[PDB]
């Protein structure tokens, strides 16, 4: 029909009802339970119209922990006794008792031993924070299990610091200053952390590769799999998360230096000191860790529906989100699965009546994701040769809600204007503000550093889905959901976050009772892919592009400019990368002037020109890839291999200037800088003359 | 790494006047944004007053403006901050910071943006 | 709510008697049932904890191969295996519940009390 | 016009004229000559009518022999003095001796040194040459000259197993029975290779890197070249060829081990013994080389002349050949740069009477390429974005005679029947055959060993220009120029290749004299251009494909046969990749159904399927690419890393299966075996899937 | 590697009878090109004879035509030449060699595409 | 054809003797000149030879240092330079020259013949 039959289609109650059977019982991945909840996807995929629904299948590499053996850490004597016990199970949420799927908290891919010794401090496990153990503070990390905090930095990335620091174990807590918003209640109480809340996640280094043993090729029937010896991003080291009751009852019993700074405290009623060992007359116990988890081969079920496109049936618009979940995951991703699912049957609903779209969309219920992005990279990796020359975006759909202040958009600068011109039809749901557009509150709540009036609209980093159909392929994605304030807590993400606690009844009364906000995330997504799927012209914008580009540009030479003196001794230039985004600035330009007047009517011209749109991104990628990370290809957005988490464009300069005072030899790491700028000015000069005047 | 020499502030009674001065050495032949922050004895940092050498612009607060205006001396890479009818709510202290610039589009006015900092102090007594 | 205790002997030492007490009409899912040693003219003092999800930890860590915690829900019944027995420990043993799994030691926190079998030592 | 107009507006005296013009004076690459020849056809091409015409420069590493100490070869006594050296330069042709830009003989890319030791004969220098002298012969090749003959090789493998053997130095030779045809006389009474001729080439590894301190990335103004230590392909040991007359005056004196086989052998009045030093009196002799050549950075430049499409101005038809020779090369490619030019013409002359093609049409006097293909390859890469996504063909064009029997055609089977059909609508041009389609000559002549009735079209293999645009952006190839009797002739190529005596009068009097053959080769290529570049749809055929894909399947299932109890024991199974390619031949054969009856009128569906058949070769190959030849993508057609002449299909499993015999795991070896089918059979599939039917 | 096991031939008169075998071991469950190859005393190779064993067709020489017979072994991965009326120009050494194929589309006549090889002999006198 | 042979010397030993023999009235663009040592009552044994493409060999191996071979075009001659003559060196000397620019030592390929310099040793 049109974009308003579509938006006022989705209804808040039908998210509530999907919401609701999504979460009454486990969905883990690579279990009969997540293969049943496929089955039913498919099914329900069916009647609702879609073209075709599909269910591949790859045997890919999982963990799970064992059943008859449960892991656990004991506080060890000297004389081999065990004194205290880590909780072998999350306390059940309220009117889940007889559920017995619930599997206990664990880390993924974490390999299996018995690891005994000291424990040590290591504040949120950050670079900087090793950095500060062994050059102030001292300490023989290696050889000896530590105890961090959750957030700041991906799990990954602490494990590997970990592995870099010699450590023996890992183990992993989350301080209440770090997940416990004053003033709030918690579960069933209210919606912050409970003392046995744990939460869970992947420790894995895959880099984009995806499957550990299927590195750039699917994991299919007749696949050869690698030994676990050359296994990619497999951590070494045993890691197990925690709660903050049996942590406090931990790390109390620790004694030694004192925390250096204010940042190295939390609100636990403890010392925090960094000091190994566990001091005072209790010096002879120790940490053991117990993980007999077991990595096997599954098979795991991604439900593709393809809904053929009316005009251009190759251009695939790929709109997915993963439904595997530690436990029941009433706000990740059976949220996000359930706005999908709505999503789903609203376009339907629309095929039935007759309605066709211009553009080819798939919907992928992916699987695995929990896992490691396993799932999505292997159905890519399969299908990369149809979506290199057909695919036009990804608009990623996971956790639509995490707080009710505004909606958080994270999309590359193509999408940027739509972003802006779809919430500007949108009605706010925030406190406040009835009638407002959400456009209107976004700004007024999350202003743009540049403009006051323009909203602010992060990058699109790393994680989830959009990995690789992003950082590989180079397909514009695009993510939103509604977010918190921000600007004024601590929290990174809501207390209950990968926990068993992650219930329904969590969501619909401490985060969203009338579940108005998924309904507006809903709106919002599924607005991205209607405009994606049902514009003539292809709703990018290469000016914007061309405009932030500059700003990185002068971000990635004010870091460099940090050693002015070395940047005239070994004769290392930016003119190269300011003379290229130039380029692109007025080649942009022009392509934008002459599509503003190009004739629509024509389809061979019109089909040209949305595949120079369309290339536009694929242009920045680079076969050749990254150094050491091949499947990151993206030179502008693609994730660094030091601060992951930070985000910080060029990637390939800013690892090459990542600590580039502590070098052997300055010459040879110059010219690298030197390299890599060479690299990405020939980049953005290829983009630039890809929207140049062809023939 | 290359140090920010910051100097003036000191000691001064309410309703005089004073002056900021922060160089950035090796910026010489470049554009930058020379940004000027207070923090305040159980604050935090907040924007005072900040310039854009490559569109030669300056930019302040509400309450900063016609208070403070931003100055200059005749080398590119040092720049003033002349101070006038302090009063003794700014008795708190301020940092100096730069964030070198080719195009230099917009100023930044978040202490995260820039790169090279100070160390500044001021005592406004009434 | 009965917190009823059983195991009361007078082993002269090194003794297995074993104490056992169970929850009756429980009415909250969590628990955090512990021991008190209540030395003759002395305050009593938190012996071994353990909460509902096998999160435990003995206080007497002194005591550390000398009392075992554990507990089974099939009869919903807590378990705590003493060996090498001493005259000092002589003392009436208190059981304690409360619905917070915390594993507290301290006495005011814990109001729900049994009997206090006691448990002689010669 | 049409077809028609195009193929008889191609005269033979302007190529004759036009050959005349190119041979008076030495257009080596990067010298002021060959600048100005450059700009000469640069100027004509854009009188001609070319719509934009561009003179893309590049500063690449190329390689000359100094003015002032000339290099050279010679024998060198016990006290030091010299005995024997070798002719500081070629006898000039007659007619051509007041031309001073003639350089000496030399082999591209040498390093400087002064080498001396004795000489061992090592036959055509191959593996198997090796061999022999190590296993059966027992010579320790390391630390001595070598001297080797021509053939069967190129000079890049040669040179490499040398360098594997241990040799200091490489002496490069022709002989005569190799080089000399029976009966013919020499120049310039004969076209067969007089005493004094040396033939010339570049002693490259380059593995389609091209630019040696540049790979992967065009040699910009701003580029960072990288250092002569990490260059790519650059030989370690000096290389400079000789004739066979001053080669007898050194292969006599040597003695020894006798040949041990009757290939072991030549025309010329030696032993041929293959025994290391000069036996009796002259003992204390050796050889010693005398290469002072230098490797500097000098700007090439490729004259790129677009004609804009009409229709799809994006998809670019390239055809292309090389301009620079080390002498006037008046076969080659100068023979092949006056038919490129008279297309080039012709082309211009039907754009002036107001004819349009379908597809822009992208013609190219690359530079360089007697250095490896540096310049092909330097402007691939700089324009990789818009090919790799707008490509359609790269028809090559060099040495388009070499003999006057039959036409040789090597091209994918994707234009096979266009090859084919083209052929039949032309006239033979050969003895006999007057008014006989060249269809039918080739036939007779050079049958398809399968049907009778079919002619043989061999592969593209690897070598000139078409290297970079099939084996790396997987863009269809083809090649075609006149040979000889290759099954009763034994000289691979021509006598006269690569020498002085490569004048204009060889190719008038002892080669085509009418430039008739010439015709024939410009009109078969320039017809193929035409073709592929005014065709409603892409003139290719899936199935002849699907069909030959069989075959080679076969040929690697039949050398693993080889082994056949290994197969057994590692449960090694080719049954994937037969599935695949049955999988290909059915999909291939319902494309080939729709493609007979889907309409034609919507230019839609139009553009659907010729990108779906233009990406089918952009099917094959993987990012990823070949093991160590990252710039090898192709899985079918590379070249492998052994027995690269031989051109097997399946790189990846030949290689793999290359000398699996001597392994020392074999367990590790047929795994990576596995492997590699597993990978051959994915591509297949992947191919397929791409030709499936989409959405 | 593994080696085809021949025999066959020998010393007999002209006009007689004769028979050739070829034995590709590991070959029993794969179809295979079983052809026959002469050379000449000082003379280079020919086609003489040759099976299918994906499709079961059979192609002779056309002198060879009317002359030549394969004979199948009951083992599949062995099969026989019976000779009769030899005329004295079979007097040279032929040779059997197998192709492993599995679609086995086209039979192949150059020695090029053959790869296992074996040495057979057999002498004609007048 | 002319050749003309020069550099008639009377040296006892140790002479540094210029012998020079020049094309005058070759008409073929390619020349392979060599030198003959005609010995009293011996064959003429070819010396040394240069072709016109600088590639030159010396036959008499055993002098290898007695004998060095050189050539210019400029003035169109071709020169043997001797040192440390020896008594034996007593002959008479002829430049030798033909089109095909093989260098070889065979005195009937060799049509052309200079009239010939004694070089006298005592
Ligand atoms: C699936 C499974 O239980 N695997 C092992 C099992 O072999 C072992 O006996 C037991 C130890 O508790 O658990 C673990
Ligand atoms: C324990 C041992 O054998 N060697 C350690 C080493 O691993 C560590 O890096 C160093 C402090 O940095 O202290 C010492
Ligand atoms: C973030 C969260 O879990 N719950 C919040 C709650 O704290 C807040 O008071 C309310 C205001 O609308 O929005 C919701
Ligand atoms: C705190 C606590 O009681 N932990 C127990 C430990 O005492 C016991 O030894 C072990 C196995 O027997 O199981 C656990
Ligand atoms: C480029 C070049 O000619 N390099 C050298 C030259 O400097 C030197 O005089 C000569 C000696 O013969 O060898 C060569
Ligand atoms: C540069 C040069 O003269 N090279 C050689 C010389 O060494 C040798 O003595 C003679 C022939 O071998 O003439 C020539
Ligand atoms: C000369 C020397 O020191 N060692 C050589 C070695 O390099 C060579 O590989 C071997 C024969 O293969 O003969 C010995
Ligand atoms: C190969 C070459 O240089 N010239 C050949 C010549 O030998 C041959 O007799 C003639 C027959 O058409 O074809 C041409
Ligand atoms: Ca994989
Ligand atoms: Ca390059
Ligand atoms: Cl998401
Ligand atoms: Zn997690
Ligand atoms: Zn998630
Ligand atoms: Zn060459
Ligand atoms: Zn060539």
């Amino acid at each position: 029909h049109n974009m308003k039959a579509f938006l006022d289609e989705l209804k808040a109650e039908n998210i509530k009802k999907f919401l609701y059977n999504f979460t009454q019982i486990p969905h883990l991945a690579g279990t009969e339970q997540n293969f049943q909840l496929a089955k039913q996807i498919q099914s329900q995929w069916k009647e609702f119209g879609l073209d075709s629904v599909e269910l591949a299948h790859y045997d890919v590499l999982l963990s799970y922990p064992n059943k008859t053996h449960p892991n656990y850490i004991s506080i060890i004597n000297e004389d081999g006794n065990e004194i205290f016990n880590t909780s072998l199970f999350e306390p059940p949420p309220p009117g889940y008792e007889n559920v017995s799927d619930i599997v206990p908290p664990f880390s993924a891919f974490s390999p299996q031993g018995m690891p005994e010794g000291d424990l040590v401090y290591v504040n949120y496990a950050r670079t900087e924070d090793f950095f500060k153990l062994e050059r102030d503070m001292k300490i023989n990390c290696s050889g000896k299990i530590v105890i961090a905090r959750y957030g700041k930095v991906f799990r990954g990335n602490k494990v590997k610091n970990a592995q870099l620091a010699g450590a023996k174990g890992v183990i992993l807590y989350s301080d209440p200053a770090d997940y416990f918003a004053p003033g709030v209640k918690s579960y069933p109480d209210g919606w912050n952390l409970p003392g046995g809340g744990v939460q869970r996640g992947n420790i894995l280094n895959l880099n984009g590769a995806g499957d550990p043993l299927t590195p750039g090729y699917p994991a299919n029937e007749y696949a050869y799999r690698r030994g676990i010896a050359e296994a990619v991003g497999l951590p070494s080291i045993p890691v197990h998360p925690i709660g903050y009751y049996d942590a406090q009852k931990l790390l109390e019993k620790m004694g030694g230096s004192a925390p250096p700074d204010s940042s190295w405290r939390g609100s636990l009623k403890v010392p925090y000191n960094v000091g190994p060992g566990f001091t005072g007359n209790f010096s002879t116990q120790k940490v053991k860790m117990h993980i007999h988890s077991t990595n096997e081969v599954t098979r795991i079920y991604n439900v593709i529906g393809t809904l053929r496109g009316a005009v251009e049936p190759d251009r695939y618009v790929i709109l997915g989100g993963h439904r595997d979940s530690w436990v029941f995951g009433g706000i990740d991703p059976q949220s996000g699965a359930a706005v999908v699912h709505e999503i789903v049957r609203s376009f339907g609903t629309l095929k039935k009546e007759g309605w066709r779209p211009r553009r080819t969309i798939l919907f992928a219920s992916w699987d695995a994701e929990e896992f490691g992005l396993l799932g999505s990279t292997e159905w890519a990796e399969e299908n990369s040769r149809l979506l290199q020359e057909r695919g036009v975006a990804y608009i990623n759909a996971d956790s639509s809600i995490e707080g009710n202040y505004t909606l958080r958009v994270d999309c590359t600068p193509l999408m940027y204007s739509l972003v802006h011109n779809l919430t500007k039809e949108l009605k706010s749901p925030d406190e406040g503000f009835e009638g407002k557009s959400l456009y209107e509150s976004w700004t007024k709540k999350s202003p743009s550093p540049e403009f006051s009036g323009m909203p602010r609209i992060s990058k699109l980093g790393s994680g989830n889905d959009f990995e690789v159909f992003f950082q590989r392929l180079g397909i514009a994605s695009g993510r939103a959901r509604y977010t918190k304030n921000w600007e004024t807590n601590k929290f990174s993400g809501y207390p209950l976050y990968h926990s068993v606690y992650e219930t329904y009844e969590l969501v619909e009364k401490f985060y969203d009772p009338m579940f108005k906000y998924h309904l507006t995330v809903a709106q919002v997504r599924g607005g991205m892919v209607f405009e994606l799927a049902n514009s003539i012209v292809l709703p990018f914008d290469c000016r914007d592009y061309a405009v932030v580009l500059r700003k990185y540009a002068d971000k990635i030479y004010s870091i460099s400019m940090k050693h002015p003196q070395e940047m005239k001794t070994y004769s290392v230039s930016f003119d190269s990368l300011f003379s290229a985004v130039k380029n692109f600035t007025e080649i942009a330009s022009k392509f934008s002037e002459r599509l503003q007047d190009f004739d629509k009517s024509n389809p061979i011209v019109l089909r040209m020109m949305n595949d120079q749109l369309m290339f536009l991104e694929r242009a920045f990628i680079d076969p050749l890839g990254l150094p050491d990370r091949p499947f990151y290809r993206h030179v502008i957005y693609a994730p660094s291999s030091h601060n992951k988490y930070a985000g910080e464009s060029f990637p390939g300069i800013y690892d090459a200037l990542f600590d580039i005072e502590s070098k052997v030899d300055p010459s040879k790491a110059w010219g690298e800088v030197k390299r890599q700028i060479y690299v990405a000015a020939f980049t953005v000069q290829a983009a630039a003359e890809t929207l140049s005047e062809v023939a | 790494q290359v140090q920010l020499q910051e100097s003036g502030g000191g000691s001064v009674q309410a309703g005089g006047s004073l002056r900021l001065s922060c160089t950035a050495p090796g910026y010489t032949d470049s554009n930058y944004y020379m940004s000027w922050f207070r923090q305040a004895p159980g604050k935090e940092r907040e924007w005072v007053a900040g310039v854009n050498t490559g569109r030669g612009s300056t930019s302040y607060a509400d309450s900063v403006k016609g208070r403070f205006t931003i100055s200059q001396d005749n080398a590119k890479n040092t720049m003033f901050l002349q101070m006038n009818s302090l009063k003794p709510e700014d008795t708190a202290q301020y940092y100096c910071a730069v964030a070198a610039c080719h195009f230099c589009d917009s100023l930044p006015k978040t202490q995260d943006e820039y790169i090279l900092w100070g160390q500044g102090t001021q005592v406004t007594v009434s | 709510v009965q917190l009823q205790e059983s195991g009361g002997g007078s082993v002269q030492a090194g003794g297995s008697l074993r104490l056992s007490c169970a929850r009756s009409g429980w009415p909250y899912s969590t628990y955090s049932m512990n021991w008190f040693r209540q030395a003759p003219g002395k305050e009593r003092e938190a012996v071994a904890g353990i909460s509902s999800t096998m999160s435990g930890i003995i206080f007497a860590e002194s005591k550390a191969g000398q009392f075992t915690i554990s507990q089974d829900n099939a009869k919903n019944t807590v378990y705590l295996q003493m060996n090498n027995l001493k005259p000092e420990d002589t003392a009436i043993y208190y059981c304690a519940a409360r619905r917070d799994y915390s594993l507290s030691s301290s006495s005011d926190d814990f109001d729900y009390w049994g009997q206090g079998t006691q448990v002689t030592v010669s």
